[PDB]
Formats: C-alpha cells, structure tokens, sequence
C-alpha cells in the first residue's frame, strides 16, 4: 500500500521517491504516519527521479527521513453543500469543533 | 582482454545486447514538471520559439535550447 | 570540466587501493570504465534523468568486469551524486596520484628528429638529477623545431629549440 519515502525534510517542504512508473500528479494528496498522527502532503513540483516535492498540511517536525508515504490518487477534497453549514471545519475539511462528523453527500 | 580495439567493439556489442535505445529526432520526454515549466529531454531538432506539441490538444513554446535539456512553456 | 570533482573520488579510489595491494588493477579497471563512458549511446543514456539506482544498474551491466570494492560501489556512488560523466578525469587524478606516491615524473621530449640513445639516456639521467625522479621519457617528432629538443617536466619546460632561439632573436631586435 504505502508505496514512496522520505528523502528530505526542509521546515515545511517534503520531499517523497516513488517508482518512476507511479509518480504522482501535481496536485494530489500524500499521507504519512507521522509518529501516532496522520499528516496530509500535497504535491507541488515533479522533479525527475520519480522525486516529487510536497507542502504538508501539518506540523512537519518529527519526520524522519526513509518513512513510507501512502500515494491517494486523488486531490484535496472537501465536504460540501447543506450538511456545511452550522459548523467549523480544517483546511482538509475536518470538523473542528467538538460535534460529530459532517454529513454531506457530496464532496 | 586489455585490448582497446576489443574493448571498444565489447562495449558497442553489450550495450546494443542490453536493448538501450536512444531517442528519436523531432522527439522528447517530459522529465519535470512545474508552475507551468515543463522539462523536456531528448528533442534535438526543436528550434527556438518552436511550437511543442503535449498530450491532448495543448502546446508549449520551447523558450530555453540548453544542452541536455528543452526548457518550455 | 569537472577536475575538481573528480579529485574526491580519485584520492579515494587511490587511498583505499593501497589499502588493499590492488593499484594496478584498479587502474585498468578505471580506464574501462572511462572509456564506457565515452559510447555514444551510454552518454545519451547518462544525460537522461533516471533514478541514480536504476541509472548505476544500468552502468553495472555493462561492466561485469570489475570486483565487488570497485564497480559496484564507487559507480554507485558518483550515480548517487551523479558524476559519472567525470569518469575520465578520476581516472587521470588516480594515475597522477601514483605517479606521486612511485616518485616517477614523466618527463616529455620534443625534438625534429630521433635522438642517438646516448643523448637520451643522458636526458634520462640528467633530468633523474634535476628532478627527484625515476623519469619515463617519450619522444614526439616536431619538424617545427628544426633542430634542438624541448623537454617538458610538467609546468617545468626547457627549450633548446633554433625556432624558439630564432623567435627570441626577434624580440631581442
């Protein structure tokens, strides 16, 4: 499942190597287990060796180098629409507040 | 063994026995990808100002002739 | 030009043979793969931007010719950092460095025609004189001197050549 790694951390920038054949496009999502947490990357740049750079939506302190990275072939996504309206949400579209999970239909 | 002449015919040999090919003229590949800036490899016969065609119906202008790399928007 | 990143690699290539008794192994070794470096398809391969791992793997493969120690670890590393393209000049590094360590020099000489074999045994001796060396001369015939010999010690030159005599004859009017 969990298919790249880590090969460098600057501050907020992360930098992921997949098989050359799998790369990740532009704008999809990443996840690494970070530590006990799950940290969310969206990819920026393709370099070329199957290298791809990535901002993490998240605090990127304790990130190792060589950690496995899980490639979800699909872009950020948000909850949309009426189930959206009395409430807080992240930027990756969590609740926030203490209440239960959204009920959207749609994203 | 030593031979340079054998060398240099044991390197032609093994390298056409290993099935590397090299690119054609008037063809590239896409080796990066950024804001917009596309690296190209390869496409030696591109001219400056040239019109690249990309997958689907898009096009990019090679701006940048370098060597070892076409750089374009 | 890459001499200076080549220095790296062939002051570790040249420690770690004499670690292990093996110089001139190693140095055949490197000019095999300097001169697979220089194939016109392997540097259309070089160029292209493969992952340095399946990059060296293609470079391995065609040189199975090579130990353990050498190919299979110094070209992955200089894959890694990707200078395999300084391949040529780690080789000359590595010779220049023996040629140190073996207290040789070698002395070139230039001349419009052979030498009788006692003047260049002279020069052998005489230059193992000026010089703190065993030297190794090679001649090359130059009709431009016309007459006289041009030794060359490296940055070292001594010209008893009639054109170089003749052209500063020139300057001196």
């Amino acid at each position: 499942m969990a298919t790249g790694k880590i090969v460098q951390v600057i501050g907020a920038v992360v930098d992921v190597e997949f098989p050359q054949d799998a790369v990740p496009r532009v704008y999809d999502a990443l996840e690494v287990q970070n530590g006990n947490e799950r940290l969310v990357l969206e990819v920026q740049q393709q370099l070329g060796g199957g290298i791809v750079r990535t901002i993490a939506m998240g605090s990127s302190d304790g990130l190792r180098r060589g950690l496995d990275v899980k490639d979800l072939e699909h872009p950020i996504e948000v909850p949309v629409g009426k189930a959206t309206l009395g409430r807080i949400m992240n930027v990756l579209g969590e609740p926030v507040d203490m209440k239960g999970e959204i009920g959207e239909e749609e994203r | 063994q030593l031979n340079s002449t054998e060398i240099s015919e044991l390197i032609k040999q093994r390298i056409a026995q290993f099935n590397v090919v090299s690119e054609a003229h008037n063809e590239g590949t896409i080796v990066s990808v950024s804001d917009g800036v596309i690296r190209i490899h390869g496409l030696a016969d591109a001219m400056q100002g040239e019109m690249i065609s990309l997958p689907g119906n898009r096009y990019a202008i090679a701006l940048n002739l370098e060597r070892d790399s076409v750089g374009a928007v | 030009e890459f001499i200076t990143v080549a220095r790296p690699y062939a002051k570790a290539a040249f420690d770690f043979a004499v670690e292990h008794q093996s110089v001139e192994r190693w140095q055949d070794m490197l000019a095999f793969a300097a001169e697979v470096t220089k194939n016109e398809q392997m540097a259309e391969l070089l160029s292209g931007a493969l992952a340095p791992e399946t990059l060296a793997e293609s470079f391995i493969a065609v040189a199975g010719e090579q130990l353990d120690e050498n190919g299979q670890n110094l070209i992955r590393v200089m894959a890694e950092n990707g200078r395999l393209n300084a391949l040529p000049d780690v080789l000359e590094q590595f010779i220049h460095l023996r040629a140190v360590s073996e207290a040789t020099a070698e002395v070139d000489v230039i001349s419009a025609a052979a030498l009788s074999e006692q003047q260049l045994a002279k020069i052998s001796a005489a230059m193992e004189k000026r010089l703190s060396r065993k030297v190794k001369l090679n001649a090359k015939i130059d009709k431009s001197v016309m007459a006289g010999v041009i030794i060359r010690a490296g940055d070292m030159v001594i010209d008893g050549s009639v054109r170089g005599r003749l052209e500063r004859l020139a300057d001196v009017l």
